[PDB]
């Protein structure tokens, strides 16, 4: 962790385009539209109202830093995103079958594209059969 | 029949108290998505 | 501080068996002269109510009125407004400004008829009984099962008044010139055929106007049962609702008798474990003894917090379902 | 209007009946704690 | 247990400063308000009503010893505590948080010291994170 506690407020700081200590929410609306996502001001407001701790808006990495340091691998979010394929389920067993989990990708939420969505189950359906199970999913989101 | 336009004017009131709930909670509705539930 | 706060604790949200008497002695002496207000009406009763109870209204003013400024001089012992300016959201509170109301109106009304006018005691006298009911605990409990249940009672009320206006007009327009057995019209406009169908939608049945022809009697037949169920049905939902709200409050009030309870045994295991480092030792020697001794105490209370249930055979559904996980646990 | 007091009396005697058994019930209640439920 | 039932009556007795064989439950409430406690009296005739087996008050040892001869630890007491633990769970797994823990740890049923409640999470989160696992303070509570 010692490598990496030194570069990583360089890009913290990078949104306000300066060098002061602001993670800019303000301006966060202007670099992820320059990236190419143009959120609305309501999700955007909400982005640093659960992203940042100490609730200002613009943080010198109190929780910037532990944004970072919150791995989402271990066993307090591995059963959170298995409670999400389990709103899925039918007839147990984690059932979910590659046209049913193409369905599910393409239409809910935040969606994913076609190229992304098409090869997502690609690696959790090495058998080639009707069940992409979420323990072959969760173990490759294992290192996420 | 003295104050007769009293008894119309209640019971018609009430009934307009009832259908603005109604509309209100028609309007205050949140979507009216017909078939997209169990897909 | 320790006055001011004793005073609000006691007239406001009050306890113990001292302040029930003081509040409901002070309703039973508003009930009282209320009864005397109303028999001083019966015409043959009226020589009761004398001047003497006129003047034992002036010192019941008299007696609010330094109530109501006790009650607003021990108002700063709250969080939520301190000092002078802060005290008038304490005067928001409706009750506040239902007795404001009473104690001023009724001066008011006293200063004028003592230099139609006894007649205004009676509404102000009246009002005394709301006002004495501290707390709103009663019309909180209505106000939120009429709006849980604000779909049911609006769908039927418009149902049952759209009833009402439809088929009180046929009545009408089938009994627009006809007469009684002694000589009048019943039915003469629509509102007597409206009130009509309000009594008759609510099942009163006064039996004032009664529809002659029988093309009305058809008409007064369908609407009667087809309108009865939904102006009937407001009880059932209610009844429900209000016997669901209360089972309500005792799950949470038994559920803030379970976390001190349940923190009494963790924070005094935790002191038994002390027992390594807190003449320095013989004073060491005694407290091993009542680590050990109030941790039973604790340990009797938290199951005495959790075996009380409250309507308390509810295990009805799973009664071998907590003990067929835990000895397939100890496997 | 010969006995009219005795309606009076007991309409005005059973809401007494019910006013004293809410200000038993407020005042035999426990605690008055407003916000200390879920902390 | 041979070395300890006999010195442990020097102790039993020890409250009613004389040589009776007498727990001395009236004494009680001056020998602990002496080591400085003073509770009320409504918790000191509690104290004897559930420690005293017997029923009398003060007694030659039949539930004096039993208390002593009730070590805490086994599997009898064992799960009665950690159900204090699940009252205070949210989402499951023993989230329990040094933050959440202070809270409920300086505020409720008998209070601690803050000299105390500041280190009696300090070996129960060894890893630093904002999960205070109960498994981690019954193990320490093993020996209780
Ligand atoms: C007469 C009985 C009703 C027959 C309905 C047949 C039908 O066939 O009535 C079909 C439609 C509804 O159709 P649904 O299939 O439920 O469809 C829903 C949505 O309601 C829309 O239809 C459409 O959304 P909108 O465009 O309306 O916003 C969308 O599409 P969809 O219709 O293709 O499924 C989907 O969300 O009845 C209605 O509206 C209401 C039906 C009952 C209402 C009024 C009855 C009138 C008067 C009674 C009073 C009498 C006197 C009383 C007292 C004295
Ligand atoms: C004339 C129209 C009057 C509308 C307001 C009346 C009101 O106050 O009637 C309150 C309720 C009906 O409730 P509605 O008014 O039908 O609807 C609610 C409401 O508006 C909340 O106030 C809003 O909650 P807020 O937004 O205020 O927090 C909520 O919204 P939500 O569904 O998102 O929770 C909405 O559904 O009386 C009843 O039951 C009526 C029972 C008796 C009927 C007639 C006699
Ligand atoms: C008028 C409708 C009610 C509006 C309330 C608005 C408000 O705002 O009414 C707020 C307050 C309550 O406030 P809550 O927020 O619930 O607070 C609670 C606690 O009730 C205290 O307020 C405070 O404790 P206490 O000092 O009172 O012991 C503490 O603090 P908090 O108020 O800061 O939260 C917390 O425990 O309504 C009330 O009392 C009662 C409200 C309804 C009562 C009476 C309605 C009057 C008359 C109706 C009769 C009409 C005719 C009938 C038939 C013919
Ligand atoms: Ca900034
Ligand atoms: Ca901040
Ligand atoms: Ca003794
Ligand atoms: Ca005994």
């Amino acid at each position: 962790t010692e490598e990496q506690i030194a570069e990583f407020k360089e890009a913290f700081s990078l949104f306000d385009k300066d060098g002061d200590g602001t993670i800019t929410t303000k301006e966060l609306g202007t670099v992820m539209r320059s990236l190419g996502q143009n959120p609305t001001e309501a999700e955007l407001q909400d982005m640093i109202n659960e992203v940042d701790a100490d609730g200002n808006g613009t943080i010198d990495f109190p929780e910037f830093l532990t944004m970072m340091a919150r791995k989402m691998k271990d066993t307090d979010s591995e059963e959170e995103i298995r409670e999400a394929f389990r709103v899925f389920d039918k007839d147990g067993n984690g059932y979910i079958s590659a046209a049913e989990l193409r369905h599910v990708m393409t239409n809910l939420g935040e969606k994913l594209t076609d190229e992304e969505v098409d090869e997502m189950i690609r690696e959790a359906d090495i058998d080639g059969d009707g069940q992409v199970n979420y323990e072959e999913f969760v173990q490759m989101m294992t290192a996420k | 029949d003295d104050n007769s336009y009293m008894y119309i004017l209640f019971v018609m009131f009430l009934f307009a108290v009832t259908v603005g709930s109604l509309i209100l909670g028609y309007t205050r509705s949140r979507k009216v998505d017909k078939r997209s539930d169990p897909y | 501080t320790h006055v001011q706060g004793r005073v609000y604790n006691f007239l406001e949200r009050p306890t113990g068996w001292k302040c029930f008497v003081y509040h409901f002695a002070v309703f039973l002496i508003v009930l009282v002269c209320l009864i005397f207000s109303v028999l001083s009406t019966i015409e043959q009763y009226a020589a009761l109510a004398t001047g003497t109870l006129f003047w034992m209204e002036i010192v019941l003013v008299v007696f609010f009125g330094t109530e109501y400024v006790v009650r607003l001089w021990s108002a700063g012992c709250r969080s939520k407004y301190v000092g002078l300016w802060g005290r008038l959201r304490f005067a928001r509170k409706p009750i506040s400004i239902i007795d404001l109301i009473v104690v001023v109106a009724s001066m008011v009304v006293l200063c004028v008829g003592s230099k139609s006018a006894i007649r205004g005691i009676r509404f102000l006298q009246i009002l005394r009984m709301l006002h004495v009911d501290r707390q709103g605990g009663t019309w909180r409990l209505l106000g939120s099962v009429v709006f849980i249940h604000r779909q049911e009672l609006i769908t039927t009320l418009y149902i049952g008044f759209l009833g009402l206006i439809f088929s009180s007009y046929f009545v009408y327009l089938a009994e627009k010139d006809a007469v009684n057995e002694s000589g009048r019209v019943e039915f003469g406009s629509y509102a007597d055929a409206l009130w009509w169908g309000v009594v008759t939608v609510t099942t009163i049945g006064y039996g004032d106007k009664v529809p002659q022809t029988w093309v009305g009697k058809t008409i007064a037949s369908c609407f009667s049962v087809f309108a009865i169920s939904f102006f009937a049905l407001p009880a059932g939902i209610l009844g429900s609702g209000f016997a669901l709200k209360v089972q309500q409050k005792q799950r949470q009030k038994h559920f803030n008798r379970q976390i001190p309870a349940a923190a009494s045994l963790i924070q005094t295991a935790w002191r038994c474990y002390a027992a390594e480092n807190p003449l320095r030792e013989h004073h060491r020697a005694t407290i091993k003894v009542i680590r050990r001794m109030q941790y039973f105490v604790a340990k009797k209370k938290f199951q005495q917090a959790r075996k009380p249930y409250d309507i308390e055979q509810y295990s009805q559904g799973h009664l071998n379902l907590m003990v067929r996980i835990k000895e397939l646990q100890r496997r």
